[PDB]
RNA sequence: UAACGUUAUUUUACUUAUUCCGUGAAUCGGAAGCGGGGCACUGCCCCUCUUUUUGGACCCAAGGCUUGCUUGCAGGCCGA
RNA sequence: GUUUAACAGCCUGCCCACCCUGGAAACGACUCAGUCGGAGGUAGGGUCCAGCGGCUGGAAGAGCACCGCACGUCGCGUGGUGUCCGGUGCGCCCCCGGCGGCCCUUGAAAAUCCGGAGGACCGAGUGCCGUCCACGCCCGGUCGUACUCAUAACCGCAUCAG
RNA sequence: AGUCGAUCCUAAGGGUCGGGGGAACCCCGACAGAUAGCGCGUUUCGCGCGUACUCCGAAAGGGAAUCGGGUUAAAAUUCCU
């Protein structure tokens, strides 16, 4: 054997992935973030009906743990409508609050029309 | 064809950067490389009492040939023969009525049955492995057995002791008995055996070990040795 | 009944050193078979301040023996030496002002700073500024030089001991006066917390022998025992001799 | 703000060797340094060698 | 003042215990070769490891010999 | 009160720095102060650097001011005119440039970004190999964001002259 | 709120592996040591580099990117254009 290098590093040896004989959670968990869990219900206030009626946009009060990405989703699986963008805050009660904006082709108006505000 | 010329390297201080070179001797060795080292070192700077000393002088290289080969026909059975051996009494046994089978004849092994036969006189032959580690198992062997009369040896390979006796490693090995065909080899290896280690243990029982010193302090002192001898003439 | 000044600078945490400003260490390469058997080239590129030190370093660059990358480099200035100067060091370095040599290449009388104590320690003797060591005699037998140091002490070392050649940069630096408070404040805010001074005998006794009485006085003998405990060791320790010459 | 995708490329270089690195009279004395210390190691081999052949 | 023996204080030798220093543990010990000097005659002993007018560059081998087979190329020795 | 944002293009080119011609005492140039010049000054001609500089697009369609018509309870309605031209400064706030004074004081690091030395390796003939160029396409998470900041929203037992 | 901040970086320092102490709670802190890994081509294997912390530590240090105009009872360089 012939080294070049004073410095002695550790030789690489292979390395196995898991194979365990029995999985440790007998099944996946439940989805708890489904739809219905991510959308609470839409708000009712005077400032969420004059948003709909002017910037085209739904008001809704959402989990707490549900991202954009998620409320977008949500959105187009209950009312199967696009979303042009998704704005969100923590109000002070503690509960999320999540202005959805919808695309031109979708009337707010109908939407809430059809939801029953 | 004239477009080919050599670019030769001036290597030295402050000269062309060097090539590739052996850095083994210069390597920082992991710990356990560097107290097996320092181990060897230390046991050959010290001085070893006769007893230990007596484990540097193994059987030679031809003699141990000759030895081991003998011993390789004497085998224990291993697992799949034992088996095999004992399915066949089994399926023999109300048939043939337990027919009368030759006593075997096999190496003994393992320090309490070899230390029970050396005691009892039943050993004719004994092999000590020279690197048994803690080293005190087997000691005072070579002592006992000269006390019995016993011819023994002292081999290296613990490792080839057991792969002798179908084991990782084997501390010492024995004969008690030899086939009528191998009586007169056996003799022969007994004999030299016997006057190779037996009729040595009085003399090896005085003589100290270790006490060498590094390569390079020896070449110091042979230089001291040398100035001074060319002084004196 | 407390622990007195000097004892609570073992403790540190505020009268460590102030580094952050600073350089890092000045020392010689490391010794090698260049500088062991030949000579080794390296060019001076730069001259700086280190804060809280006197002296000027100079930054040199040398060529790596056996790796293709710069070995950079940061040495104790020696008067005379400017930006891109030549300096060698190893044995067979030639004598002149700002190159480092073995000891046992330097004939006596030589003027040299930064000397190695232990063979390859990279310089610890004849540092500060304007200060410097002396070659005085070679031991061939034992393979062994003698300097005078900077202090008048004659000690020997090893002939294998590197060191460089001249005197350190900076000399002169203490005799201007100071003349007020701020300058050595200025001054000792780069090295540690030593400054200002409070005397003994203006403390109470809880912190200080020297402390207490209705007049200001130590009371006793300011000279004390080389084995006096920690907390009473203070004044002149193991005084052989006190007052003027 | 040098970034190559927010400036153009002949914003951040220069078009001569060690361009943007090295000034143009610095370049031009490394040039001739090189040249002459050539020059000179050339010199002292062949006078080496002649020492050598009249020895 | 020595043959025998006891005692105490010093000097000194070895390195592996121990302690300390340096390094990214990068040429450590011996010998032999390439070159330079003298001797007298074919051998001896004495030395060197290649870099010092310049604020440059310097790595990952050119070359030779030898195998697979006829080279996409690949494997060894010297170079070292 | 008489306004012009980010951003894109073109122009300009402070004080410096740099380049070409040329070779200077009767020395010259030059700042408030300095300073610079055969190691190449003055002079002539150029390059580059800053800009919170100029023009254009943005952008007059906007904002502001003025003058009108109309519903006169709910048209966040409807229309026109102008937004122009100069001066001044040891002025005040901010940013920048270049000098000079001071130190026994010389006044952070890293992430990140740009550039460079070298050239192993790499492609075809009507298509191949590259391309930091222009245009086109898609996406961009999580948490904070109200309000006071004090002679009553903080601390001082308070809506406290601190 | 992709454009304002945290988030990222590191400062004084803090917290740690191993090692060394310690009855033990714990103490020192990269100092007693086979480091994390990083690039090239790929039958995913080979080749080449690899100095023992890729951790915390700044809503004033460093740092990718937004501007007008308009709008609420209460929000905006975040809402509308
Ligand atoms: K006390
Ligand atoms: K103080
Ligand atoms: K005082
Ligand atoms: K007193
Ligand atoms: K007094
Ligand atoms: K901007
Ligand atoms: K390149
Ligand atoms: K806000
Ligand atoms: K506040
Ligand atoms: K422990
Ligand atoms: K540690
Ligand atoms: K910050
Ligand atoms: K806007
Ligand atoms: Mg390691
Ligand atoms: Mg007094
Ligand atoms: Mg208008
Ligand atoms: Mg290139
Ligand atoms: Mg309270
Ligand atoms: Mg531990
Ligand atoms: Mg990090």
């Amino acid at each position: 054997k012939i080294r070049t290098k004073v410095t002695f590093h550790r030789p690489k040896t292979l390395k196995k992935d898991r194979n365990p004989k029995y999985p440790r959670i007998s099944a996946p968990g439940r989805n708890k973030l489904d739809q219905y869990g991510i959308l609470k219900y839409p708000l009712t206030t005077e400032s969420a009906m004059k948003k709909i009626e002017d910037n085209n946009t739904l008001v809704f009060i959402v989990d707490i743990k549900a991202d954009k990405k998620k409320i977008k989703d949500a959105v187009k699986k209950m009312y199967d409508i696009q979303t042009k963008k998704v704005n969100t805050l923590i109000r002070p009660d503690g509960t999320k609050k999540a202005y959805v904006r919808l695309t031109p082709d979708y009337d707010a108006l109908d939407v809430a029309n059809k939801i029953g505000i | 064809n004239p477009l080919f010329e050599k670019r030769p390297k001036q290597f030295g201080i402050g000269g062309a950067l060097p090539p590739k070179k052996d850095l083994t001797r210069f390597v920082r060795w992991p710990q356990v490389v560097r107290i097996q080292r320092k181990r060897r070192i230390l046991k050959q700077r010290l001085k070893v009492p006769p007893s230990l000393n007596q484990f540097s002088k193994t059987l030679d290289k031809n003699l141990a040939t000759n030895l081991f080969k003998m011993l390789l026909k004497y085998r224990p059975e291993d697992k799949a023969a034992k088996k095999e051996r004992l399915l066949k009494r089994a399926q023999a046994e109300a048939e043939g009525k337990t027919p009368e089978t030759k006593k075997p004849i096999i190496v003994k092994y393992g320090l309490k049955h070899i230390t029970y036969l050396i005691e009892q006189n039943k050993a004719q032959l004994v092999v000590i492995a020279h690197d048994v580690d803690p080293i005190e198992l087997v000691v005072w062997l070579p002592a006992l057995c000269r006390k019995m009369e016993i011819p023994y040896c002292i081999v290296k390979g613990k490792a080839r002791l057991g792969s002798i006796v179908h084991k990782k490693t084997a501390s010492a090995l024995c004969l008690t008995t030899v086939k009528n065909e191998d009586k007169m080899e056996f003799s022969r290896i007994l004999e030299a055996i016997k006057a190779n280690f037996n009729d040595k243990y009085e003399e090896n029982r005085k003589k100290w070990g270790g006490g060498v010193m590094g390569s390079k302090s020896q070449a110091r002192t042979k230089a001291k040795e040398r100035v001074l001898a060319k002084e004196a003439a | 009944g407390r622990v007195i000044r000097a004892q609570r600078k073992g403790a540190g945490s505020v009268f460590k050193s102030h580094t952050h400003h600073r350089k890092g260490p000045a020392k010689f390469r490391s010794l090698d078979y260049g500088e062991r058997n030949g000579y080794l080239k390296g060019v001076v590129s730069e001259i700086i301040h280190d804060p809280g030190r006197g002296a000027p370093l100079a930054r040199v660059t040398f060529r790596h023996p056996f790796r293709y990358k710069h070995q950079k480099e940061l040495f104790v200035a020696a008067e005379g030496m400017y930006t891109g100067q030549f300096i060698y060091c190893g044995k067979k370095a030639n004598l002149m002002v700002g190159n480092v040599l073995a000891l046992r290449s330097i004939p006596e009388g030589a003027v040299v700073c930064n000397v190695e104590h232990k063979v390859g320690d990279r310089g610890v003797f004849a540092r500060c500024s304007g200060d410097y060591a002396i070659v005085i005699s070679h031991n061939p037998d034992n393979g062994t030089t003698r300097i005078k140091l900077p202090s008048g002490a004659k000690k020997i070392v090893p002939s294998g001991c590197r060191a460089m050649i001249g005197q350190v940069a900076g000399g002169g630096r203490t005799e201007k006066p100071m003349l007020k408070a701020g300058n050595a404040y200025h001054k000792y805010r780069v090295k540690r917390n030593c400054w200002p001074k409070v005397r003994g005998v203006a403390m109470n006794p809880v912190e200080h022998p020297h402390g207490g009485g209705n007049h200001q006085h130590i009371g006793h003998a300011s000279t004390v025992r080389r084995d006096a405990p920690p907390g009473q060791k203070v004044g002149l320790i193991a005084a052989r001799r006190t007052g003027r010459l | 703000e040098y970034k190559r995708s927010r400036l153009s490329r002949n914003r951040r270089t220069v078009n001569r060797a060690y361009g943007g690195v090295l000034s143009g009279s610095a370049v031009r004395e490394r040039i001739i340094r090189a040249f002459l210390v050539e020059e000179q190691k050339i010199v002292k081999k062949v006078l080496k060698i002649q020492k050598a052949k009249e020895k």
